[PDB]
């Protein structure tokens, strides 16, 4: 039953290594992206939450009517 | 067979059969005819399977496990080393109860086999078994059904607070 059937106790302590390795890697990244989150949030200095504002290139610069613009 | 270390037994010291009438007991006559008509042809089957089992032989092994670093020398929420030490305290666990076990075992047979003087004869079978319960209960009691190598360290190190503090004041 063990030579047929069976996993080896080698075989499944091994992968439970490995499954808990991926997962524990999972749960910081996820921490640190609540944490990023929170922070791009409270800043606004980085690529996220980047709400427009007016583009600089509809100005105009040519010399107008009236010297006092 | 099984050791004789592990499980110790006295040498037995049975009477001889000094009879003072002259009418023949049944007991030896029946345990003639058991060893005519019951152990002989027991014996002989036996003999022949383990003929059989002498012709066809293989073996197997007992598992060893060799020591990982336990929890006091993992670090926290790294679930890598904290899984071989909490494998390896369970195997411990399962190990001491049945230790405890070989000993509750040891004190039955010493109080069945002394009979009528067994709250004299089995001192150091009741010593025994006293210090061994008493090591498990200060080792794994009240720790519930979740337990873990975390609650363990934790009910172990407020048991040296204790007895540190209590030495404290005596001293």
């Amino acid at each position: 039953i063990a030579r047929t059937f069976f996993d080896a106790p080698e075989k499944n302590y091994e992968r439970t290594m490995a499954i808990l390795q991926i997962e524990s890697e999972k749960a910081e990244l996820r921490l640190k992206e609540l944490e990023v989150r929170r922070l791009m949030r409270a800043k606004g200095d980085g690529p996220w939450f980047q709400y427009p504002t007016i583009d600089k290139a509809l100005i105009d610069h040519s010399p107008k009517a009236t010297p006092d613009n | 067979s099984w050791d004789k270390d592990v499980y110790p037994e006295p040498p037995r010291r049975t009477p001889a059969p000094s009879p003072q009438t002259s009418l023949p007991n049944p007991i030896t006559y029946l345990t003639k005819a058991f060893d005519l008509l019951v152990d002989r042809p027991v014996t002989l089957v036996r003999e022949f399977i383990e003929r059989q089992h002498a012709k066809n032989k293989y073996y197997y092994y007992h598992r060893e496990f060799r020591r990982v670093p336990d929890i006091t020398e993992c670090h926290e929420k790294d679930v890598l080393c904290m899984f071989e030490a909490e494998m390896q305290w369970k195997r411990d666990y399962k190990v001491d109860q049945e230790i405890v076990n070989i000993i509750q075992e040891r004190l039955k047979a010493c109080q069945q086999r002394e009979g009528e003087s067994h709250r004299q004869n089995c001192a150091k079978e009741l010593q025994q078994f006293t210090q061994v319960v008493k090591a498990y209960q200060d080792r794994y009691h009240d720790l519930g059904a979740h337990y873990s190598a975390r609650k363990c360290l934790a009910k172990q190190k407020q048991r040296m607070l204790a007895e540190r503090k209590a030495t404290k004041e005596a001293a």
